[PDB]
């Protein structure tokens, strides 16, 4: 019993929860898209000033 | 403003896609290996205790 | 422009201290397993119940397990450079365009540095229940070592974010 | 016209203390992280029930982040100039043609 | 329950609404190329006059 | 404009309030709970048939 209770102690000090990774999962890759969106957005800046001249 | 040697909007962008993607990169560790502390990196205190336990 | 350019050896030596201290961490998960292994083996050395066979057996086992861990600390490193195999007693790397070093303590993982000695064994149920405790001491202090090992990695690593 | 073209100096003023306050920010970002993570390890330190190895642990990364700080507040300068460092009380930056400061009380971290 | 309280209240306080964004996002980028457009148009002011002479 | 960007503040003490009743009603679940449980230790003490001990 006290090595059973060894093991689930040293589970409750590691282990993580994965039903929030999940969720954090989905929102990290739609958060990379809309990073990557704004990325292409900041580099196409430089082009507008070409039609001034 | 209106640069063409320089454009300090890309570099903001491309620092919080970096920081989005080591989220990325820390939730996919949580996720293949099972545990929120599987080395001495994520947090040493408590690591060490649960190796010696 | 140029203490701006400079910054990339910067970024360049915390990446490598990141490596250093990666293969260090990797061989510490092995001497952790081996130094558990052989408290395995001394407390079964430590019961007087037991018939000759059997403890020499395990004293057997014990020494080659002693033998690895030598071997295992023998072989952390990367580039010809260790923290861990106990060469040397720190690294320093950049931490900024003028020069300033951040300095790593190294931690030794060979025997010498567990409080062990290569010839170190058991010959009796009374030095296999000292060797109990003995091998208690070494696996906290390596698993102590390890984890400043891992401080020591996430501070590189914030280092390397306020650089860039 | 001469009033007209001192102004450039005035607004290198304005974008040189944006910039160093931007390093300041960046270096207090770190310096919170860190001070939670110490918030952490006391916390978890003031429990009884822990055996003397985990409050050795628990102190030594709580020694180590207490350095990091130290570091990464001495590290936030821009191009010599900080106004976190706590090396100078103020900053003043040009406001108007005439000299007028634009004064950035320092907070030192 | 009360560290779930508290995760929600930092995101009412700091997460933004993205729905409103991508309007805006649309409505600004239209506004910037006509931006540039009537900037020309007022760069072009001063070529009227050599014709006079 | 001014009182169209004033709601915002508004909006953040109606958010702040919502939480405060939740944490609240997380505790009044646990108060009845905890109520309830010594609702059933008075009532089983009641009776006169049981021994000084388990009373």
């Amino acid at each position: 019993k006290l090595q059973d209770s060894l093991d689930a102690g040293v589970g409750n000090l590691v282990d993580a929860d994965l039903a929030k990774e999940s969720a954090k999962l989905q929102s990290l890759q739609t958060k990379q898209q809309l990073g990557v969106q704004a990325l292409s957005i900041a580099n196409q800046s430089s082009s507008s000033i070409l039609s001034l001249f | 403003l209106n640069s063409i040697n320089t454009n300090s909007g890309a570099l903001i962008a491309l620092q919080n896609l970096n920081s989005t993607n080591a989220e990325l990169t820390q939730v996919q560790q949580r996720i293949n290996t099972g545990k929120k502390i599987g080395s001495a990196k994520d947090n040493g205190a408590i690591w060490a205790t649960a190796k010696n336990q | 422009s140029a203490t701006a350019g400079s910054m990339n050896a910067v970024k360049d030596s915390l990446q490598r201290g990141q490596s250093t201290i990666d293969v260090a961490l990797a061989a510490g998960d092995t001497i952790t397993d081996l130094l558990g292994k052989m408290k395995e083996k001394a407390l079964a050395a430590s019961d007087t119940s037991l018939n000759t066979a059997s403890f020499n057996a395990l004293k057997s086992d014990f020494d080659s397990l002693r033998d690895q861990i030598t071997k295992a600390a023998s072989n952390a490193k990367f580039n010809g450079v260790s923290i861990a195999d106990g060469t040397t007693t720190k690294l320093s790397f950049l931490a900024n365009s003028d020069g300033s070093a951040f300095t790593v303590t190294a931690k030794t993982l060979t025997l010498g540095g567990l409080g062990l000695t290569a010839t170190s064994s058991f010959t009796t149920a009374a030095a296999a229940k000292t060797m109990i405790g003995t091998i208690d001491t070494a696996l906290q202090t390596a698993t102590n070592k390890l984890a400043s090992l891992g401080t020591s990695s996430t501070g590189l690593d914030t280092h390397l974010t306020f650089v860039g």
